[PDB]
């Protein structure tokens, strides 16, 4: 097969400013090569054909270059709205081959999470388990601290948590952290608690509950 | 045009993948159409199509195993993956494409398929409350199987703030994903919030009213 | 990659056996397993060569049993679709659909003489 070789794997990039996407051949395609943008939860939309020319409708700012070996995407006055894996096809010989994508986020002004934590509730509570679930809201970057804490212990190995993409309008991250205990153990401890550390708090703020 | 996908989200290994593809619009007549998949962790791999003329291709990689067939008389055509494996498990996209030597233009929306000796198990539905001026809601869909279940909220009529999380995997083999809104304090008297849950595979349908 | 024809138009006779040629560049030994041909018109199937092996269940009704491809000669860049007793329905735009490596496709058209 022509192997397409895309760098980078991902890329971050302040609005407004440029984002370059290369897409390299193993051979000689001399310009049978597209370009697409695949949004979180949508179908690839295909932006470029025969390497350098715009489909109808796709902005003016999504440029395709290059020929031979060597293809580039460039993305200027980048917008929210563009975060998406972006990848190329050649169309060259058969098999059809993709390169694997390359993930661009948007880097943006710190945003502080706003934190919520849930206890479980009581029709959970009658099969047996307890999940106690804590929300970490609409925060840059991404990088972010859950500890769980129960009658003041650290809590390891029984929680798990999950991350939305990028949101396509103020691109924040929102974060989705639960910790799983049988209802024996959660009737046994009085105070859950969820603390969160972020490059946006000046400190690590702590959501609570009692039970009952 | 519009396409789409259809069939099993889950097959066992060493059965043979069946999926179907409804071509609507413009993309009747077009004279490529595609299958495409995308292996989780992996670069899209392209499978084959069939053309207006009956002719079929298959990528060499997959050939073997590979059935592409049509009827015409429906406006579908259809995919068979014999003898699959765990790694067959991906996105199954089906897509148009206009001629021989041309870019795969339009995508359909892709459905999971899930390779497992897992039986099918629906999930259930816990609402997420509190024990600001700024309040969060959210449902708790537990202990299903396989990939995927989808969640709005007041049948697709609120949006704004909604965050539906990655499930996660838990020890058990069953999955597990919250969906949060947040909401002003100042409506929760007086404004409903309903998450609707669909899990098509084992044909759960839940709409679950979460209050204050 | 660039796939030739020595001909623009073959015109042939009624009840005829004729032969139309596809050039494709190879390097010296071919890849059996790489080479795709198709050969086609306009919207039927004659024959179908994909990855080193053929499929004829894919041939349309006109062409059955009649119209092969002759393999011995694929090893030479030649990929030659062989039509048996011509008629004047096999009259048309002919083409062929060849991937090794990179891929391209020609077309040929095609006279069938009146009997007599």
């Amino acid at each position: 097969d022509i192997v397409m070789t895309q760098s980078p794997d991902s890329l971050a990039v302040s609005l407004g400013e440029r984002a370059t996407i290369n897409c390299k051949a193993s051979q000689n395609v001399d310009t049978s090569v597209a370009w697409f943008q695949q949004k979180p939860g949508q179908p690839p939309k295909a932006l470029i054909y025969s390497a350098s020319f715009r489909y109808s409708g796709v902005p003016d700012r999504f440029s395709g270059s290059g020929s031979g070996t060597d293809f580039t995407l460039t993305i200027s006055s980048l917008q929210a709205e563009d975060v998406a894996v972006y990848f190329c096809q050649q169309y060259y010989g058969y098999p059809f081959t993709f390169g694997q994508g390359t993930k661009l986020e948007i880097k943006r002004t710190v945003a502080a999470p706003s934190v919520f934590i849930f206890p479980p509730s009581d029709e959970q509570l009658k099969s047996g388990t307890a999940s106690v679930v804590c929300l970490l809201n609409n925060f840059y970057p991404r990088e972010a601290k859950v500890q769980w804490k129960v009658d003041n212990a650290l809590q390891s190995g029984n929680s798990q948590e999950s991350v939305t993409e990028q949101d396509s309008k103020d691109s924040t991250y929102s974060l989705s952290s639960t910790l799983t205990l049988s209802k024996a153990d959660y009737e046994k401890h009085k105070v859950y608690a969820c603390e969160v550390t972020h490059q946006g708090l000046s400190s690590p703020v702590t959501k609570s509950f009692n039970r009952g | 045009g519009q396409l789409q996908e259809s069939g099993p989200s889950l097959v066992k290994p060493s059965q043979t993948l069946s999926l179907t593809c409804t071509v609507s619009g413009d993309s009747i007549t077009r004279g490529y159409w595609n299958w495409i998949r995308k292996h989780p962790g992996k670069g899209l791999e392209y499978i084959g199509y069939i053309s207006y003329t009956g002719s079929t291709y298959s990528n060499l990689s997959l050939k073997s195993r590979v059935t592409i067939s049509r009827d015409t008389s429906k406006n579908q055509y259809y995919l068979k993956l014999s003898s699959v494996t765990a790694a067959d498990t991906a996105v199954y996209y089906c897509a148009t494409s206009t001629g021989w030597l041309d870019p795969v233009d339009y995508w359909g929306q892709g459905t999971l398929v899930t390779v497992s000796s897992a039986s099918t198990k629906g999930p259930s539905v816990f609402p997420l409350a509190p024990c600001e001026s700024t309040a969060a809601l959210g449902c708790l869909v537990k202990d299903y199987f396989p990939e995927p279940v989808t969640v709005s909220w007041n049948s697709g009529a609120l949006t704004s703030g909604v965050h539906t999380f990655p499930a996660v995997l838990q020890s058990s083999g069953l999955y597990s994903l919250s969906s949060v809104v947040t909401v002003p304090s100042s409506s929760l008297g007086t404004k409903t919030y309903t998450c609707n849950v669909d899990h098509k595979p084992s044909n759960t349908k839940v709409d679950k009213r979460v209050e204050s | 990659f660039t796939v030739t024809v020595p001909k623009d138009l073959y015109v042939v006779e009624y009840g005829s056996n004729m032969t139309i040629e596809c050039k494709f560049p190879v390097e010296k030994q071919l890849d059996l397993a790489a080479l795709i041909v198709y050969w086609e018109m306009e919207d039927k199937n004659i024959i179908q060569f994909v990855h080193g092996e053929e499929d004829l269940k894919v041939q349309h009704s006109s062409y059955r049993q009649r119209a092969r491809l002759l393999k011995d000669q694929l090893s030479l860049g030649n990929a030659a679709l062989q039509i048996t007793d011509v008629k004047l329905q096999d009259a048309g735009v002919y083409r062929c659909m060849i991937s090794y490596g990179g891929a391209d496709y020609k077309r040929i058209t095609v006279k069938v003489n009146a009997p007599y």
